């Protein structure tokens, strides 16, 4: 039997899908998402690591002109200085007085820790949601992994479930992403080859093992101080350290809808957005024949207490008249109330108690038990506790139904006021018709 | 790595006041679980008290290295939701303010337009029935219409 | 805790003496046996139990 | 959960305070004053014998 | 209340009775270790100072 519902994509909500095949006892399939993961696609444009400013030991040559060729090494700066007179501990380096020449070399490479510590940039598009759904019906209670999109089908106790695409294509990750060890950020990182010094991206490379390397860290190396051998270099410090210190507020503490981002298969977990449409094809062997299920007659429902708390704060009792003891589905056809219990026990005594969670001042819903319907109109009073540590167990619907004390007053006022208004129209019509002739 | 001591929590109406007591500087990052994050991250180095809003969608606070703790806010409000239009108005005002005020304003406006339109129709009927009798030389104004509608007190 | 529904009160005897001189019988329909609180919202009467 | 009642200051009266947190079965909390002492402050201006 | 002024309370200097809510939530020992972990709101008297 092909059936199709939509469940809220909120972790922990017990969704009670009511399946009514005529000629069979209705079956309630309770499914809830234990965890959901939203993994975006990756591209790995480049990486950025702490850099090492390697400068070799200078060549201070004794009175001969030396000039170095610019070899293709990252941000190479090679320069020749005239008139150096290096002095080492024992004494002057070269006897010849003024014609000594210094050749100073400077280049930058990836740090020796680049493989371990590196923030890697990506572009992200689409998002494949992958969830774990715990299904429960009859005597089958199993948690299965489902790629939530119209493709993946999962068979659980003979029933086949397709979990359709999310109603909303929202993703927490914007187009451009950067990822450090544990946290993720969304920022417009510079494209390859256009990194300004100092800011993020001063040192860039494709892969963690690629030998290419592009860097403009401003190695404007300068003239040595007189009478001492060294290579003075000035250079803006590593952009990674700067980006470390002024990251900005990471997405782990910004993510809308309160999902947690993990890192290694970078992903956003438990994002409470939208609806998952589910289509279920169930075999005949999972249902219960009418002939082998209790028949409920003259079911009338009254609500004992009604406190629209987040937890299952309402209790109603069903009075009925059965024929054999047995258990059967119970479910509230409107999302104004959600019943904690899915399968209710029916004894010969016409009384079964159920707990329902609501959010409306006047929740009116038709509760269905073992193929018979009854209506239940309640009157909830608000809870006094303010902060509680569990998520809402009711779909947040608030509009009270007509015949609730609140809108019944509006009905009465409107009816009376309008009645006097239509009486005014009646008298005006009467007088104008009397006058017309 | 240490775990900072768990803060005392004082519950309020759609806000929660925490009382944070570090022994060494710690992060305190709070975010709401809704469309707009309303995030805030702050180092704390001295004992402070901080009020953080907890909308009905939910809030999550992360103190030091403890696991984040999620608190949600129930539909608490002031006023009885089932007695006399005054208490129901209060109930809705507490639950969703600035929308029920729109609702009551609109309902009251519609009621005023209904009342005024009906009364204008009534006075128009008064005219349409009495003006044929004020333009006649002889102010008869038979007492049937004289009582049924307030009569102009014609002056013989 | 037991859930009580359709509760109708009839006063058996009413003798407003200083002691507990009134007895009222409460009819109801419960769902499980248990103890639960009883209290009169007005100070016109005070219940011993 | 904060509740605020008033009880008459008469020794022996069983006062039945009704506490109702919605979402829980109401609890009736009964209190009675067994003895109340009103101790004035003193000054001992003098003594006579 | 813990942390604020009045974490410890005592009628007199030498009195024996004592009221304290310092939130002593002793926790599970780490594996392979004898100790007694306790997370406690620091003394409210130093906060008041
Ligand atoms: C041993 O020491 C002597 C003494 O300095 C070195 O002789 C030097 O040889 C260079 C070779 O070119 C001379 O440099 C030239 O000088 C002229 C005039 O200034 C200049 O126009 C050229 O462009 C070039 O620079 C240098 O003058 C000369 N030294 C002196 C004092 O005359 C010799 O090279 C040293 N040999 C070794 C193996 O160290
Ligand atoms: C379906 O089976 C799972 C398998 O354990 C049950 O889940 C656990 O139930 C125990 C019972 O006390 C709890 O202590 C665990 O915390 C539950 N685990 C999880 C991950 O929630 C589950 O309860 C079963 N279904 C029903 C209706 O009992």
């Amino acid at each position: 039997y092909e059936h199709s519902t939509v469940m809220p994509n909120v972790v922990g909500f017990p969704y009670k899908a009511h399946i009514e095949r005529p000629g069979y006892s209705p079956l309630t399939l309770q499914m809830q998402v234990v965890e959901t993961s939203l993994e975006p696609t990756l591209n790995l444009e480049y990486i950025t690591c702490e850099y090492k400013t390697v400068v070799p030991s200078p060549y201070v040559k004794c009175c001969g002109a030396s000039e170095c060729s610019t070899k293709e090494k990252p941000d190479y700066q090679c320069k020749v200085y005239t008139g150096v007179y290096p002095f080492m501990w024992g004494g002057a380096y070269c006897f010849c007085d003024s014609e000594n020449t210094q050749l100073s070399e400077a280049y930058v490479d990836r740090s020796d820790v680049c493989r371990h510590d590196h923030a890697s940039a990506y572009k992200a598009h689409t998002a494949s949601l992958k969830a774990k759904v715990r299904v429960m019906y009859g005597n089958v209670n199993q948690t299965v992994d489902v790629y939530v999109n119209g493709d993946h089908a999962v068979t659980i106790g003979g029933t086949q479930f397709i979990f359709g695409p999310l109603s909303s294509a929202w993703t927490p990750f914007d187009n451009k992403i950067v990822v450090y060890k544990d946290e993720v950020f969304n920022q417009d990182f510079p494209p390859y080859g256009s990194g300004q010094p100092g800011r993020f991206g001063d040192i860039q490379s494709r892969t963690v093992e690629s030998n290419d390397l592009y860097a403009n860290t401003a190695l404007k190396l300068a003239r040595p101080s007189p009478g001492m051998v060294h290579v003075p270099y000035t250079q803006t410090p590593s952009g990674f350290k700067y980006w470390l210190k002024e990251k900005g507020t990471a997405l782990n503490t910004k993510a809308p809808f309160g999902c947690q981002i993990k890192t290694n298969p970078v992903r956003a977990m438990n994002c409470a957005v939208g609806n998952i449409p589910v289509s279920m094809n169930l075999p005949d062997s999972a249902f219960t024949r009418i002939v082998e299920a209790p028949t409920i007659i003259d079911l009338t429902c009254t609500v004992a207490t009604c406190t629209h708390s987040s937890d299952f704060g309402g209790v109603l009792t069903l009075t009925y008249k059965t024929d054999k003891n047995g258990d059967c589905s119970v479910h509230s056809h409107s999302n104004v109330a959600t019943l904690q219990e899915a399968t209710a026990k029916v004894k010969t005594a016409g009384k079964v108690t159920l707990h329902f969670s609501t959010a409306s001042a006047s929740p009116s819903f038709v509760v269905s038990l073992c193929s018979a319907r009854a209506t239940c109109s309640a009157s909830c009073e608000p809870p006094k506790d303010h902060i509680v540590p569990y998520a809402a167990s009711h779909s947040n619907v608030v509009f009270p139904d007509m015949s609730g004390t609140a809108l019944s007053w509006v009905q009465k006022i409107s009816g009376g006021l309008g009645a006097f208004a239509i009486g005014a129209i009646l008298v005006l019509v009467v007088v104008t018709c009397i006058g017309l002739r | 790595v240490p775990m900072a001591r768990e803060p005392t929590v004082i519950h309020g109406k759609r806000e929660v006041t925490l009382h944070l007591h570090p022994d060494h500087p710690t992060l305190f990052s709070y975010r709401t679980l809704g469309e707009d994050p309303q995030y805030h991250e702050e180092w704390v180095t001295a004992a402070v008290e901080r009020t953080i809003p907890v909308p009905v969608d939910g809030m999550e606070y992360h103190w030091g290295n403890n696991d984040p703790v999620r608190l949600w806010s129930q539909l608490t409000t002031e006023g009885k939701p089932h007695g006399w239009p005054h208490q129901i108005v209060q109930y809705y005002y507490g639950l969703y303010p600035a929308a029920t005020v729109s609702a009551v304003v609109g309902m009251s406006l519609l009621a005023l337009i209904s009342i005024f339109a009906s009364c204008y129709m009534l006075v128009a009927a008064r005219s349409k029935c009495l003006t044929p009798y004020a333009l006649t030389p002889g102010a008869a104004v038979p007492w049937t219409l004289g009582i049924l509608c307030c009569a102009p007190r014609a002056h013989a």
